[PDB]
């Protein structure tokens, strides 16, 4: 059979396959954006059809996060190797594992069908009210997808937590990363469901939470209470993969295993109580802003320890071993890229600096370096490491120095200018812009078209 | 004619002599929504005692305009004129203490 | 860390000790099925986690972060004027909430604000004392600091009397320049 | 028998430095205490609101009876305590 | 868990019920039953309501009577 | 302990650190109190810290201050270099 | 039989937490000097004077607040057309006679 | 005031208020620290 | 206790790490060979040496844990155990009694007083002319 299969390793493959398929739509949406931003004036989107652009950015953000990266890093690799890293045979809850991947597909079909049938309007991937609750039915459809996706995420989190009961070996660092990510989902998802229901209530049940005398900022607190743990849920599995790749490909025992494990735990605890650095410009109390700013900076301490522990893993490795394997290059590239993304995150953590850089392309570049480069490269690196175990072929990616170099150069061309544009300044979620920002936007656009061409070379 | 006369009498007086500065009761917060509601309630009570024509209540309205946007005031003034403004309901006709 | 089960492990009395940890570690464990095996696994975990020197660094960090977290939560409820828990003031119109207004001014003047506000001149180059004077009196009059903020501020001299242009850029001098032209009052 | 109670100097918070008094537009020095009165009143706002309430209560009396001296003395004591901490910094 | 003896010190058997003859006074029987089944459940169960009841009903004196006699205006 | 490598704590204070589990708890408790104390003792206290006349002047302050005072630099530094907007056009 | 939590954990951490919250609040009030006397009344001085007049008998009983103001909204103008305080008092007087 | 072509404007440009200067100075204050963090780590990415 | 714990409250399988204290040490003892004296050099390893059923105490522990599951009569626990088993049940029952016989009477009294005096007996009477019951929990005002 193909749909009835409960084998966890098969389901892991399905997660990877589905993420690539949905990735194409996400890439298409991303390509539409940079083509439009090539220069001032409409290029592929009519001025009378600006609503479509708002939908493109809204779906680009939603699909890439919930439908592409999260299934790939939290559903794909973990379902394949996690029961193997544990001494157990298969996943604890086989039937739940089957329904989780099916749920992800159905939610994807609902989302894309809504593009085709409903009027195309957008409110951003964060769905801030009141804009989200004064829109058309496409917003209702997107909410159903998120709620449905939430069901799959929570049941998958329950599945991984049960490994603690049955694990017959040692809890490796990678296993810890998945377990702690599951803990974050369990504590953050129910809060997300509650606020999403309130959005539906206003949209569909004549609720008045998001009109005058009802604080709209209420949504931002509850949403970001899940929002920031989500970004840490995306990256923590990537950290686990990097730890395995560096140790395995260098024949070096992981240094400071317990320090690595405690760093992951510390990040989750801190990541659950710093959500309001997304709300600096709303006008919070003085003491509130100081607290979140102070605690946000503290997240760098555990994150820094992991970076240094990774570096010493690569240092001193035997020279005779060939170092040009794509998996090793991607793992090393992650350290270089993540540091850039994290440092810029610390810059925008300072709230007064953030006043100028909120809702600008500097924030875009910040999370693209971490997610579009780092997370993707970590997912690529893990899949490459498991090529023999997974057994896929008909691609030239294992030893391809051209692909690694071209990818690194061109992605940096896309997003380095966006840091510069942030100070110029160019707002986010914008289709037109002043003529004097064209040069930097043009350079990034040339970077985007180049990256897409490179992907065709792997086949 | 005293240095601390502003504070003496009322905390209200502080912004009556300095309309464009922060009110002591709401200076700690950037959000001034509660400040606008207090100012409007003060204007409503002035008219009840002194009447609209009184210059004092005219200035109280000006104080409200200093912190209340016009789109809010137009809506709230409409409710006040009809008689459905919850701020201006006479105390003996309030329902806050009823049924709990 | 002993390597023989015959040698006992020293334990203190209290709610977080070796004995306290042993009693609860194996409550949910399917692997600690007999004394010999249970002790071996218990000492294995204790050796791996509590005898790891770098682990104690994270213990300090979680304590500090949680301590700040609890204090800020508690401070808002206790002192923040805008936070209501009792209902007496919420049953009255805004002008009548006299008890709540008592929190306003003291909550507006925390110690740290007074200490650090004078150090604005480490950031602003022109007229760092533009907002120092306020005749209303809700806050103290500010006086610019005489030294740079410790740390990463190597751009400016260690003390402001070493800067030849510091006095010329003060709000007083600029006010003198513009008043001489009749340009503005400030 | 004697004017003051002696203390260690570390207990006595004598001003470290001297700030000259502000000068009026006319050119005459303004009293430091008068400049500090508005600030210290704010620091004693709680007592001031209690005094302010008393004024309104006695205002709404048909009879002439009523005084607010008790509340005023509490406010005055608080304001002066604030002044004492900072006044000598402006006095030679 | 600290092992400890059974604290019940009352009679362990009253004998066969014979039309309610040769049995203790009713109040003594109630005391024995609670001793047998544990006073800890009684105190825990009643603690919440006692605390709430005392706090609310204390206001009859603390909030109502005292306030009338203690208002400086 | 604060800013202390615990290997030093193990070495120099064996008896105190004999119970590692208890030692870990004290590490958490000690740093919890510090964080709690900072908020309520350093940040919270109202109407304090405004004695700007008592700025701390460390020995390094006086060393540099006297060095410039001895020469004319201190007088020159404090002098207002410009107090007019427009220069006179010849 | 092995115990994981405090022997009396539920009562300990419920009453104990409530006690600590109450004691902390009292300390906070002392530090800031907040008045702790409870007033259940609105503080509008003019209105309280009118209520005292009703209690003294200067103003007839059951007289509405809108009958005493210098500015009336539209809804109050509607009610004033049907207001008869004298009739209301007579009706109450009749009820008392019937009851006794 | 307004964006200009091909400008890095690293940290901001053209402040007109004392607060605007503060924003730029804060970024410049931390910028050298950011370089130190990057350079020190990257230099050790090697066998 | 309600919740199942592998270590202590293992009622699903009934496994116990140690035998009952009734048995003499000669008959059965806890599986502890930490105090075994050093093996003479001339002795040779015949068995695996692996921790498992080759050790007599572990074999007897496994055997007893299976054969204890059939017994002629109940092994009666003491009243302390029986109290703990239904601690929540007994306490909830007493909580119901407290609601009926403590809360009910004074809540009824307050409503009757409120009828006559317009406010509960534990509240300050208002002079502001507003009508209605007002607050109930006075200390939260
Ligand atoms: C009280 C009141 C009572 C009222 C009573 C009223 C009753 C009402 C009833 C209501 C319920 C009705 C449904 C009941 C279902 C019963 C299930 C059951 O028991 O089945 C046994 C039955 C056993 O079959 P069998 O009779 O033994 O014969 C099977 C074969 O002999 C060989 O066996 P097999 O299992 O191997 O074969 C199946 C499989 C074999 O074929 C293959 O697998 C082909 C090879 C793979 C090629 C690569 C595919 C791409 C990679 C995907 C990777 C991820 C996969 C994840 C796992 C699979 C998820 C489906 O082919 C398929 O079934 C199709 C596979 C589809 C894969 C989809 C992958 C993603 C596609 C992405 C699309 C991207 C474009 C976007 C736009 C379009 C969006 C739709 O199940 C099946 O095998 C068939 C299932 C068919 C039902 C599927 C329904 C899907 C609905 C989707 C939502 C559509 C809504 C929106 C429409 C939009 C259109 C545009
Ligand atoms: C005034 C108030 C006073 C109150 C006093 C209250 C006293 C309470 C006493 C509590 C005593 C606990 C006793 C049991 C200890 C654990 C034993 C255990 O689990 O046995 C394994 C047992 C399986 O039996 P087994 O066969 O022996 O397992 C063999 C191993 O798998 C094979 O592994 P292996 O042999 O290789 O390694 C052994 C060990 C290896 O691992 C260990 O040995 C870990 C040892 C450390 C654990 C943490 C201890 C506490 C540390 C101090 C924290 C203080 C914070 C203070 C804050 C104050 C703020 C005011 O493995 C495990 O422990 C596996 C389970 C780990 C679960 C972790 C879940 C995430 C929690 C966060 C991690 C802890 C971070 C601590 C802080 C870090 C920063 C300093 O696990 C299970 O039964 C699994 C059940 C899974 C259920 C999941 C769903 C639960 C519901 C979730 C709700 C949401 C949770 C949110 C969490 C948020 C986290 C950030
Ligand atoms: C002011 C007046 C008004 C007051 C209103 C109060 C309202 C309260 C609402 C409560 C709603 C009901 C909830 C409980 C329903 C069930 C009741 C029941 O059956 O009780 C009797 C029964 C008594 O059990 P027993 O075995 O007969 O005990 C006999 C003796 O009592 C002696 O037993 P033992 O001492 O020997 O121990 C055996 C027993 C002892 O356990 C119990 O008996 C449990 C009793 C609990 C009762 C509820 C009290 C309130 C608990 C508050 C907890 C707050 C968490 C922290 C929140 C932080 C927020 C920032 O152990 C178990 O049964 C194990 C259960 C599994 C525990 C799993 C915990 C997972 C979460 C761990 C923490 C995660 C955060 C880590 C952070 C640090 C990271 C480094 O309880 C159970 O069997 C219930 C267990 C199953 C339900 C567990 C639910 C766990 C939920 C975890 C949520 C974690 C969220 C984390 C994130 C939060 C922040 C984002
Ligand atoms: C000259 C002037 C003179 C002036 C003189 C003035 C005189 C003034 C006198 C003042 C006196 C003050 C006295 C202070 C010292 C107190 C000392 C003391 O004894 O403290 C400890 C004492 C009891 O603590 P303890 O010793 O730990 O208890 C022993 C236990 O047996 C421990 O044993 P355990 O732990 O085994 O206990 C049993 C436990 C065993 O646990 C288990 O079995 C394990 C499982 C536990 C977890 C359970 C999970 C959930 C269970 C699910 C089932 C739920 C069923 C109910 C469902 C309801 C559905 C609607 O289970 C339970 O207890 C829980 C289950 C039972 C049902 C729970 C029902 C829900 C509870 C939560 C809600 C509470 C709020 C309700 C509000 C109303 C309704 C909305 O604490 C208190 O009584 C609190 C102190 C209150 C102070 C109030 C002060 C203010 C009021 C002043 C009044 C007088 C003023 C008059 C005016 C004067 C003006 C001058
Ligand atoms: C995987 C995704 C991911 C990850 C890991 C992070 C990690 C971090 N993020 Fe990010 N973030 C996003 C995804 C992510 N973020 C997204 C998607 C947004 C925008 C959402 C939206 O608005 O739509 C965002 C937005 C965002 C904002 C702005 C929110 C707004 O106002 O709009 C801020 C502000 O501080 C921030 C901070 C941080 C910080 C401080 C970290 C830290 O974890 C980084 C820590 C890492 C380092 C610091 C580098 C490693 C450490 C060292 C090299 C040594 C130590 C270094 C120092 C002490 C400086 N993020
Ligand atoms: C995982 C998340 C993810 C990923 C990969 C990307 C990838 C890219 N994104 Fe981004 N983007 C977001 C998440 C992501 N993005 C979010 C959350 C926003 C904010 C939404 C909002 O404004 O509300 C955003 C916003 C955003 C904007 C701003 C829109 C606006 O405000 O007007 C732009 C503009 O160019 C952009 C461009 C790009 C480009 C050019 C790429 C890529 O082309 C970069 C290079 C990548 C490739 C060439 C493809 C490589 C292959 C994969 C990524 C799939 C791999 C799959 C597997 C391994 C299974 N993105
Ligand atoms: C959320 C509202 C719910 C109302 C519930 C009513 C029932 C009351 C009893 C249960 C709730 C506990 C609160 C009881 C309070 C009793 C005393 C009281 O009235 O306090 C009021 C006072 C403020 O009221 P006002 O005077 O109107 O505001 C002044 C300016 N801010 O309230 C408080 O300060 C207490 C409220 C918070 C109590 C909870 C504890 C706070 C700290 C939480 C820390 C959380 C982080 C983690 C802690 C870990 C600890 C191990
Ligand atoms: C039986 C199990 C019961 C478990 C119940 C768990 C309840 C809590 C679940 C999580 C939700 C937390 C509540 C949400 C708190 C939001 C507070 C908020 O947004 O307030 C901020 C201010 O809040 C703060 O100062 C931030 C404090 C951070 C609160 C975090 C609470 C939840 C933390 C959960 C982390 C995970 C658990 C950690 C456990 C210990 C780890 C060692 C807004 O301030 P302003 O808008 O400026 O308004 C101020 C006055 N106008
Ligand atoms: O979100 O960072
Ligand atoms: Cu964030
Ligand atoms: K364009």
């Amino acid at each position: 059979f193909y749909i009835l299969v409960n084998n966890n390793k098969r389901i892991g493959i399905y997660y990877i396959k589905l993420s690539i398929i949905i990735g194409i739509l996400g890439i298409v949406l991303s390509y539409i954006i940079r083509v439009e931003l090539y220069n001032s004036g409409n290029r592929i989107i009519k001025y009378d059809n600006v609503n479509y652009y708002n939908m493109v950015i809204t779906l680009h953000g939603l699909l890439m996060i919930f439908y592409i990266i999260m299934p790939g890093l939290y559903g794909g690799i973990p379902l394949y190797i996690l029961p193997i890293l544990s001494v157990i045979t298969d996943i604890v809850l086989p039937r739940i594992n089957n329904i989780s991947i099916i749920i992800v597909l159905i939610s994807y079909i609902v989302v894309i069908n809504s593009i085709v049938i409903e009027y195309n309007i957008g409110t951003g991937w964060t769905l801030y009210p009141p804009l989200s609750i004064i829109g058309t039915v496409i917003v209702n459809m997107i909410l159903y997808g998120l709620i449905i996706i939430g069901i799959s995420s929570i049941i998958s989190a329950i599945n991984f937590m049960n490994i603690l009961i049955v694990i017959d070996g040692i809890i490796y660092v990678y296993i810890w990363s998945i377990i702690i990510t599951s803990v974050l989902l369990i504590i953050s998802l129910p809060i997300l469901n509650g606020i999403l229901l309130m959005i539906l209530s206003d949209i569909y049940f004549n609720s008045i939470y998001f009109i005058l005398n009802g604080d709209v900022v209420l949504y931002q607190h509850l949403f970001w209470y899940f929002g920031h743990p989500e970004v840490y849920i995306l990256i923590l599995p990537a950290f686990g993969i990097i730890s395995i790749i560096l140790s395995v490909l260098n024949n070096k025992i992981i240094f400071g295993m317990k320090s690595m494990i405690l760093a992951i735990i510390m990040i989750s605890i801190l990541g659950s109580i710093v959500w309001a650095h997304h709300i600096y410009t709303v006008g919070l109390e003085l003491d509130t802003k100081i607290y979140f700013n102070n605690l946000t900076l503290i997240i760098s301490i555990p994150t820094g320890n992991k970076i240094y522990n990774w570096i010493i893993l690569y240092i001193g490795s035997y020279n005779i071993l060939y170092n040009g394997y794509q998996s090793l290059i991607f793992s090393i590239m992650f350290i270089i890229i993540f540091i850039i993304g994290g440092i810029t995150g610390i810059i925008i953590s300072i709230d007064i600096i953030d006043i100028g850089l909120h809702d600008t392309y500097y924030i875009v570049s910040h999370f693209h370096y971490i997610l579009s480069i780092g997370a993707v490269i970590s997912l690529l690196a893990g899949i490459l490491l498991l090529k023999d175990i997974i057994g896929y072929y008909n691609v030239i990616i294992k030893i391809n120095k051209y692909f690694g170099l071209l990818l690194f150069i061109n992605i940096n061309i896309i997003f380095t200018p966006q840091f510069i544009i942030g100070f110029n300044v160019m707002p986010r979620r914008i289709l037109e812009y002043s003529d004097n920002i064209i040069v930097w936007n043009l350079i990034s656009s040339i970077g985007s078209i180049s990256t897409i061409l490179i992907l065709l070379s792997i086949f | 004619e005293s240095a601390d006369a502003l504070f003496v009498g009322t905390l209200d007086r502080l912004t009556a002599e300095h309309p464009h500065t922060d009110d002591p009761r709401f200076a700690f917060q950037s959000n001034q929504w509660n400040n606008c509601e207090l100012r409007f309630t003060q204007f409503c009570r002035c008219t009840r005692e002194l009447g609209e024509d009184d210059p004092r209540c005219k200035y109280q309205y000006y104080r409200a305009q200093t912190v209340c946007h016009e789109f809010l005031l137009e809506d709230w003034m409409e409710h006040r004129h009809r008689g459905t403004c919850d701020l201006d309901i006479m105390p003996d006709r309030q329902v806050i203490h009823m049924r709990g | 860390p002993p390597t023989r089960l015959s040698t006992p492990l020293y334990s203190e009395g209290g709610a977080f000790t070796v004995n306290w940890w042993r009693n609860r570690y194996g409550l949910y464990s399917r692997r600690q099925t007999d004394p010999m095996l249970a002790e071996f696994l218990f000492r294995q975990q204790v050796k791996e986690w509590f005898y790891d020197v770098p682990s104690y660094n994270y213990a300090a960090l979680v304590g500090l972060a949680l301590g700040i977290l609890v204090a800020v939560i508690w401070r808002h409820f206790l002192f923040n004027p805008d936070v209501y828990v009792r209902r007496q003031e919420l049953r009255k119109m805004w002008p009548d909430r006299h008890r709540q207004f008592a929190y306003a001014v003291p909550y507006l003047n925390p110690q740290l604000k007074n200490l650090l506000l004078p150090y604005k001149n480490s950031f602003i180059d022109n007229e760092p004392d533009y907002a120092d004077y306020n005749p209303v009196g809700l806050r103290p009059q500010r006086v610019m600091a005489i030294r740079r903020i410790p740390g990463f501020f190597w751009a400016i001299p260690q003390y402001f009397f070493e800067d030849p242009l510091y006095t010329s850029c003060s709000t007083k001098n600029m006010q003198t320049i513009y008043k001489k032209l009749g340009y503005s009052e400030l | 028998a004697r004017a003051y109670c002696g203390r260690f100097a570390f207990m006595l918070d004598y001003p470290k430095s001297y700030h000259p008094p502000r000068k009026n537009e006319d050119g005459d020095y303004v009293d430091p205490r008068t400049d500090m009165l508005p600030k210290c009143a704010a620091e004693c706002s709680e007592w001031l609101t209690e005094y302010n309430a008393c004024v309104q209560r006695i205002k709404m009396r048909t009879d002439g009876r009523g005084n607010c001296q008790g509340q005023y003395e509490e406010f005055a004591m608080c304001q002066d305590h604030c002044i004492a901490h900072e006044l000598f910094h402006y006095l030679k | 868990h600290i092992p400890h003896p059974v604290k019940y010190v009352g009679p362990r058997r009253y004998g066969r019920y014979v039309y309610g003859m040769n049995r203790p006074p009713v109040l003594r029987q109630v005391k024995d039953w609670i001793d047998w089944t544990g006073w800890n459940s009684v105190f825990g169960g009643f603690s919440f309501q006692v605390a709430f009841g005392l706090m609310i009903v204390s206001g009859v004196y603390l909030n109502n009577y005292r306030a009338t006699h203690t208002l400086y205006y | 302990s604060i800013f202390t490598p615990m290997d030093w704590m193990f070495y120099y204070f064996p008896n105190y650190s004999r119970d590692k589990v208890a030692l870990m708890a004290r590490q958490i408790k000690i740093h919890f109190a510090i964080g709690f104390a900072l908020v309520f003792l350093v940040y919270h206290p109202p109407y304090k810290g405004a004695d700007y006349g008592n700025f701390h002047k460390s020995p390094l302050y006086w060393y540099k201050y006297n060095q410039l005072e001895r020469s004319g630099q201190l007088q020159e530094n404090l002098r207002i270099k410009r107090d007019w907007f427009y220069d006179e056009d010849p | 039989g092995r115990r994981l939590l405090h022997g009396n954990y539920f009562t300990r951490y419920l009453f104990g937490s409530l006690a600590v919250i109450w004691i902390a609040e009292y300390a906070a009030a002392c530090q800031y000097g907040i008045p702790r006397h409870r007033n259940p009344n609105w503080m509008w001085s003019w209105w309280l004077e009118k209520q005292n007049q009703i209690k003294n008998g200067e103003i007839p009983a059951n007289t509405p607040g809108y009958a005493m103001v210098k500015w009336n909204n539209e809804a109050e103008q509607r009610w004033l057309k049907t207001l008869n305080v004298e009739a209301m008092n007579e009706e109450f007087a009749r009820r008392r006679e019937a009851y006794y | 005031d307004i964006p200009w072509p091909a400008r890095t404007d690293w940290g901001g440009h053209d402040p007109a208020t004392p607060f605007a200067e503060l924003m730029i100075n804060t970024h410049s204050m931390f910028w050298p620290v950011a370089i130190f963090i990057y350079v020190s780590a990257i230099y050790m990415v090697k066998k | 206790k309600h919740f199942f714990t592998d270590g202590a409250n293992d009622y699903v399988t009934g496994w116990e790490n140690t035998p009952p204290l009734k048995f003499p040490a000669s008959v059965m003892k806890p599986c502890d060979y930490s105090m075994t004296k050093p093996i003479p050099k001339h002795w040779k390893l015949r068995g695996s040496g692996i921790h498992g059923p080759e050790n007599t105490d572990l074999m007897k522990l496994v055997l007893w844990n299976r054969l204890k599951q059939k017994r002629p009569q109940r092994e009666v626990p003491n009243i302390n155990y029986l109290k703990d088993s239904i601690r929540l049940e007994l306490s909830v029952n007493w909580w119901l009694m407290s609601c009926i016989f403590l809360w009910g009477p004074w809540l009824h009294w307050g409503q009757e007083y409120q009828k006559v005096h317009e406010q509960p007996p534990w509240a300050m009477k208002r002079i502001d002319g507003l009508r209605g019951e007002g607050y109930f929990t006075w200390f939260l005002e």
